């Protein structure tokens, strides 16, 4: 039929304010599970419910849906899912990958392409930490920040987010960089200017 | 969730 | 330079007219050691990103994808693939996640739904005994006739997806019978059913 268990409703009434789940909403709900906005695991939440920009409210129907299918009732249940996807985005490449790429499209301001490079660093810093699967010489991550301060890079694309994680598993290092690395490879353009960055400060 | 507290700071 | 070269020969291996297509597909899963009806077949697809079972798979993704999973060799990807074969068995999200992906590559071209014919053909797949969602075998054969008795030809994603959680639920017709909600969420279709469970 139609109705969702009363327990389901309740929660979602508990969050609104003025009759949507907006962005208080969420940070509510983001702290009543318990969790700090730091927390990478609040992306598995927001994509989970379906989020496509954080701008727009959630609809009743998505949040509701989203739990029914989950056998979530209470709090302590969606505190139980959630845990469930925060140890699969320590431990499963595939799902850190699709949750970093997703992390992208939800940055991007409305009527935006690109982020904004001070946005990403951040965002950056969450994800690259070493409790995380792609790991790397903190001296390359440093490098990659600072090079795009240095050199005026305002904007990070689609294609150079995606890019920058098979970029740092292929070369973990400045050395296996300044080694390895090809230009005429079809990598993006800012990684090629990256790797004569790093050249020149050898 | 770093963008959404951003949000906040604007709407405020 | 930037992919061993192991892992271009791989891909080189299985190319026709120039694009990893079907044949390909098939080729690399006969290799890896698979039978076209067995489901990690549906685990490699969803490893390699595969939308729609109609697009030649590309060499970028062939390739990012194996080195991001730490494979050069054939017989690298079949332990990565034996890996997700034991997932698939162990893993109850995980089986959920490769049955809800499967109904998107079932989709024909053009069509929102599958046909029911091709529907049942998967459950039967999905439902062997092997696999963790397990039922009573009256159950299922009862949901295959209530289709075909009721005329239905067709199949939505809400109907694919909810029966899962459905038979999650409630292994055996008489736990139905004795304890499912119509006035809860569930879809008119297995309200349907449940009706019609009562009937007989």
């Amino acid at each position: 039929g139609s109705v969702y268990p009363k327990e389901l409703t309740q929660v979602f009434e508990h969050y609104i304010n003025n009759n949507l789940f907006d962005i208080d909403s969420l940070v509510k709900f983001i702290e009543e599970l318990g969790y700090n906005l730091e927390d990478l695991a609040t992306l598995c939440l927001a994509h989970l419910l379906g989020y496509k920009k954080l701008e727009e409210p959630l609809k009743r129907e998505d949040f509701l849906s989203t739990w029914f299918m989950q056998g979530c009732s209470t709090i302590s249940d969606m505190q139980e899912c959630i845990k469930t996807l925060d140890v699969k985005l320590h431990e499963d490449l595939q799902y850190f990958t699709q949750i970093y790429n997703y992390a992208f499209n939800l940055i991007l301001d409305p009527n935006r392409k690109d982020i904004d490079t001070d946005e990403g660093i951040q965002y950056w810093k969450l994800f690259f930490q070493p409790e995380y699967p792609v790991r790397m010489e903190p001296d390359l991550l440093e490098a990659w920040f600072r090079f795009l301060r240095d050199e005026g890079k305002t904007t990070i694309s689609k294609d150079t987010w995606r890019m920058l994680l098979l970029f740092f598993k292929r070369y973990p290092t400045i050395q296996k960089i300044i080694s390895d690395y090809d230009e005429t490879a079809a990598w993006p353009f800012i990684i090629d200017e990256f790797y004569e960055c790093l050249q020149d400060q050898q | 969730m770093l963008k959404l507290r951003q949000l906040q700071k604007k709407k405020q």
